[PDB]
């Protein structure tokens, strides 16, 4: 998996960067989209790449 | 709103304006802005009138 | 200065009504509209009018000895139907450095029957293609365009 | 018109009373201003509640009578009262009406053909708001700000005058039928009379409302602030919403309205006259002020006098304050030593000399007070509050946040008051060649110590050993200070506190006079040393942009553009008033004669000998036409003069009017040998050098009531003479007498024959001669 996503407040002054293998443990922000493209997946992953 | 300080200060008040609208002291506050506001009016406007 | 004092001094104690030309160079109107002109000016064979923060003509008396006119530096745009009836008899006239967008601001100049030369230079117009063909086509009486006629043909000093 | 015709009558019906006339007819118009307080006397103990209870009322606005009626505003728009017929008690021109009007008047009233004036009335708050929509806000942060309580300035400003400058700037840009006889400053600055002059003329508009605008637009706002980070008028106006004493909203404002750079480059200027001007050991002082007025710069688009900058501004530093002493401006009670900073809030002291011995038996005289003296002070990011007594550092309390500046402000103090052994026994490295006379003049020890720490840092370390050192006592652990300026350390200098919070700047609304020595030591009527040339940086070189050092030794051209441009000041010299002069021939149309004036005939030999006619006959051509017609351009006409000495010849003209040094000019496009702007049209750029024309004839653009002032004189008063409006001035013959009011309640008379001599120069030989 690529570079991982980030976070941002509302005014986009503070901004985080965080890898692929701990998306499965901030899923409850990421958008809908980015959710439904990632829960089905979650049992081929292993620490940070997919089988 | 434009920068972080405003939306701070403006979710501080928020909060605390909710907590503050409820009670009953708050009612007294709006029945005396309310109530001098339009005795004001009246004893302005027709004095010598009961 | 302010073409109401300009006027007056120009105007040597002499009559607005045997003066030949006339000078209002470097000097303001208030609105970008004259102010003082009326139909007294009756030998009148020349004006100027440059960088007076001009913007439109409409307080243009009528004048027919008049038979050329400067309006450059200006930002006129959109009247030039009036000089066919105050200035029919009219043969030079210049724009530039005017606000002029399209061509239908220019046809009525086809009226003046009169007219042998224009000058149209920095103008939005200008930067358009095949323009001094189409303008020849709309105005044929006319035969110097910007000091230079049809094949480039240099016109004289005077 | 017919208004005229009713002032007049009102003036006789006022008149025709016994008691108006009395009052009118004695004394003079200042009365005026005493009667403008009679009248109109009403005040309110609580305007809130007044306020309040008047609004509920039907009518609560006077308001004016005819305007009303000619804009067609009825009683009642729609069952709704508006005003009714009747008059104001104390006005008595005046009716009742109700705030509900002026939405009917805002909603369809009266409209103006433009209202974009007012982005020029309140040019202060446009510019506020401009600047604040280019500040990229950050991210709000929690802590205990540190905060010093200082005088700071609040409003950018550009060209900052004083109230006297300023009040003939609101005359004579409104009132100019009443303005005063005209001063220094406004023959000075002439461009932003005319600039401002230009925007609010032939405008309606509440004249008093711009000029009391203009007051606030010149004075920077300056107050007693509590202050963090840095210090600039741009972050000032607002720093209500940069931080407090707990948080903190990071913001970058560095790139709006640098007002810094120009304060930068006056002290760097004042610097390097003030390093040039030591050369002259018997008439040091003579050459500063020489080289002072004859310099200049250019803020924003007007060029301005040094020696004027000089004096508004309020930068305390040691470079301004010599020059500041040298014109005579009184100046803030605020001593220097080094790049170090002080201000002594108590104490006295006299002075008395004690030897030192530099190596092995080399007496050397020091002076050093005597008496108990408390010093704030102030060095880089750091500040004490030190105090001294009989040649001994009692005690210093430091508040700063780092240690390098903590040390070098210890150690400056320590030298500042020439504590220690060093003093009675100078270190074995300082020797007789630097001691004294680096250039033949004597430096005093505590000069030489200065520069000794600032040689090398162990000298330094040296220097804070010789204080004391004792072990840190339990619980003064944190109020102590290692060598390295540690906060906490076992062992620390004796008798040195350390706390944290910037010690609070004192203050003091004081002006005092101090003199300077032929030396360049600035005394204050007494013995103390408030600045000296030794306490400036040694020296370094900078491209000055935008500056003028018109005088011979401090410039760097070679002598053909020097000389060019010598010969066009004396052209512009022979602009002068008088017969056989350049403006008198031109209103008698002899132009034939400026082909033989003086200065052209020595200017000659420079124009390009090989088409010297051909450059002739355009240039001769021109000025005719010129001539004749009574439409010319001042400054063409002297940038073309120079040619017209030949006999005119045949040939082609290129374009362009060239010189012996490769050098031309084309005419009618400003380049860089000769340059002017139809904006500022008393100037003439000279291979940027400016050369002041002076105002004795007006031009097509510069023409107004302004250029013609200096020509102007006043004499001998002649009651024969006619009284003339202020616009046939132009008219007037050179060398006619001629009666004319001026200002208020003043008639005078004028001679059109410009009398004004250097006056500096006159008293300054004069008094010299006294001596003698």
């Amino acid at each position: 998996l690529g570079q991982g996503i980030r976070l941002s407040n509302k005014r986009k002054t503070k901004e985080v960067i965080i890898k692929a293998e701990k998306m499965g443990k901030y899923k409850n922000l990421m958008r809908e989209e980015y959710k439904n493209l990632f829960e089905p997946l979650e049992k081929y992953i292993q620490k940070d790449v997919c089988f | 709103a434009d920068n972080e300080l405003e939306d701070y200060a403006e979710h501080l008040n928020k909060t605390m304006e909710g907590v503050l609208q409820g009670t009953n002291c708050a009612r007294e506050m709006g029945k005396c802005i309310l109530t001098v506001g339009a005795l004001m009016t009246e004893c302005r406007l027709f004095p010598g009138k009961i | 200065m302010e073409m109401g004092r300009r006027i007056h001094l120009e105007l040597r104690n002499r009559t607005p009504s045997d003066v030949k030309e006339l000078v209002l160079d470097n000097s303001r109107s208030n609105e970008g509209k004259l102010e003082g002109l009326t139909d007294e000016f009756e030998e009148l064979e020349f004006l100027s009018t440059i960088n007076v923060g001009l913007t439109s003509i409409a307080n243009l008396p009528k004048l027919n000895k008049l038979k050329k006119l400067e309006l450059s530096d200006n930002r006129v745009s959109g009247g030039l139907e009036v000089l066919a009836e105050k200035c029919p008899n009219l043969t030079h006239l210049n724009l530039s450095g005017n606000k002029i967008k399209d061509l239908s601001t220019i046809e009525p100049l086809k009226k003046l029957e009169n007219l042998k030369s224009l000058d149209l230079f920095n103008c939005e117009v200008t930067n358009l293609n095949d323009y001094r063909e189409n303008v020849f086509k709309l105005l044929p009486q006319l035969t110097y365009l910007d000091g230079y006629d049809r094949d480039d043909k240099e016109a004289p000093d005077s | 018109m017919s208004l005229l015709l009713t002032i007049a009558k009102e003036y006789k019906r006022l008149c025709q009373d016994a008691k108006a006339a009395q009052m009118m007819t004695v004394g003079t118009v200042s009365n005026y201003t005493t009667f403008k307080k009679w009248t109109t006397s009403r005040k309110e103990k609580n305007p809130s509640l007044r306020m309040r209870w008047a609004m509920s009322s039907k009518f609560p606005i006077i308001a004016n009578k005819r305007m009303l009626e000619e804009a067609q505003i009825p009683k009642e728009h729609n069952n709704v009262a508006l005003w009714e017929d009747t008059e104001d008690v104390s006005k008595r021109d005046h009716v009742l009406a109700s705030a509900s009007c002026i939405n009917y008047w805002n909603f369809c009233g009266p409209c103006v053909n433009n209202s974009e004036v007012i982005k020029e009335v309140y040019k202060s708050r446009f510019g506020r708001l401009e600047r604040r929509k280019e500040i990229m806000w950050k991210e709000l942060r929690f802590t205990l700000v540190d905060r010093q309580r200082r005088r700071v300035d609040t409003q950018p400003v550009e060209q900052r005058l004083r109230t006297g400058e300023i009040k003939d700037l609101q005359m004579w840009t409104l009132f100019e039928d009443e303005a005063p006889l005209a001063s220094k400053f406004i023959l000075d600055n002439y461009g932003l009379v005319k600039e401002m002059r230009s925007k609010f003329a032939n405008k309606p508009l509440n004249k008093e409302v711009v000029a009391h605008m203009l007051e606030k637009q010149f004075n920077p706002e300056s107050r007693f602030l509590p202050v963090f980070g840095a210090i600039r008028p741009e972050r000032m106006e607002l720093i209500h919403a940069l931080g407090g004493e707990t948080w903190i909203q990071e913001a970058n404002t560095a790139g709006i309205s640098n007002v810094d750079q120009r304060k930068n480059d006056i002290r760097a200027v004042c610097r390097k006259v003030c390093l040039a001007a030591n050369a002259s050991i018997m008439n040091a002082k003579s050459k500063l002020v020489e080289y002072i007025k004859s310099t200049s710069m250019r803020i924003g688009e007007t060029e301005r006098k040094l020696e004027e900058l000089i004096l508004e501004t309020d930068d305390v530093s040691p470079e301004v304050t010599l020059c500041k002493s040298a014109l005579g401006g009184q100046l803030g009670k605020t001593l220097s030593f080094g790049p170090m900073l002080l201000k002594k809030i108590s104490g006295s002291g006299v002075k008395v000399k004690d030897t030192v011995y530099i190596q092995g038996v080399r007496a050397v005289q020091f002076e050093y007070w005597s008496e108990q003296e408390e010093f704030y002070g102030e060095y880089k990011s750091a500040t004490a509050l030190f105090s001294r007594k009989e040649r001994s550092l009692e005690w210093i309390t430091i508040g700063g946040g780092i240690n390098e500046d903590r040390k070098r402000l210890l150690a400056m103090c320590m030298i500042f008051c020439r504590d220690g052994d060093y003093f009675k026994d100078a270190p074995a490295t300082i020797t007789m060649a630097d001691l004294s006379t680096k250039l033949g003049r004597e430096i005093p020890y505590q000069y030489v110590m200065m520069n000794w720490i600032q040689k090398s840092e162990d000298n330094l370390e040296a220097l804070l050993y010789s204080r004391g050192i004792v072990e840190t006592n339990p619980g003064k652990m944190g109020s102590s200070m290692g060598i390295d300026g540690s906060k906490r350390a076992i062992k620390s200098l004796r008798a040195v506190t350390i706390q944290s919070g910037k010690i609070d700047m004192p203050e003091s609304k004081e002006k005092i006079h101090l003199e300077l020595s032929d030396n360049l030591e600035a005394f204050d009527s007494s013995g103390r040393i408030v600045a000296t040339i030794l306490d400036l940086p040694s020296d370094k070189k900078v491209t000055f942009q935008d500056v003028s050092f018109q005088h011979p030794d401090l410039a760097v051209l070679r002598d053909e553009k020097t000389a060019i441009t010598k010969g066009y000041e004396a052209l512009i010299k022979r602009l002068g008033t008088g017969d056989n002069d350049i403006p008198s021939l031109i209103a008698k149309k002899d132009y034939l004669s400026l082909y033989n004036l003086p200065e052209v005939k020595l200017m000659a030999p420079l124009i390009r000998p090989n088409r010297k006619g051909v450059y002739s006959r355009v240039a001769r051509k021109l000025v005719s036409t010129q001539v004749t017609t009574g439409h010319y351009s001042l400054h063409e006409l002297i940038k073309v003069l120079p040619f017209t000495y030949f006999a005119p010849k045949q040939g082609m003209f290129e374009g362009r009017l060239f010189f012996s040094n490769d050098s031309f000019v084309e005419p009618g496009v400003n380049n860089n040998v000769f340059s002017w702007s139809k904006a500022d049209s008393s100037k003439i750029y000279c291979h940027g050098i400016a050369i002041r024309v002076p105002l004795v004839v007006g031009d097509e653009h510069m023409d107004t009531s302004l250029a013609l002032l200096e020509g102007f004189s006043v004499c001998e008063n002649d009651p024969r003479a006619p009284m003339v409006t202020r616009q046939d001035l132009i008219d007037v013959g050179f060398g006619q007498k001629v009666r004319l009011f001026v200002g208020q309640g003043s008639v005078r008379t004028f001679k059109r024959t410009a009398s004004q001599r250097a006056a500096s120069s006159d008293v300054n030989k004069n008094v010299k001669k006294i001596k003698m």
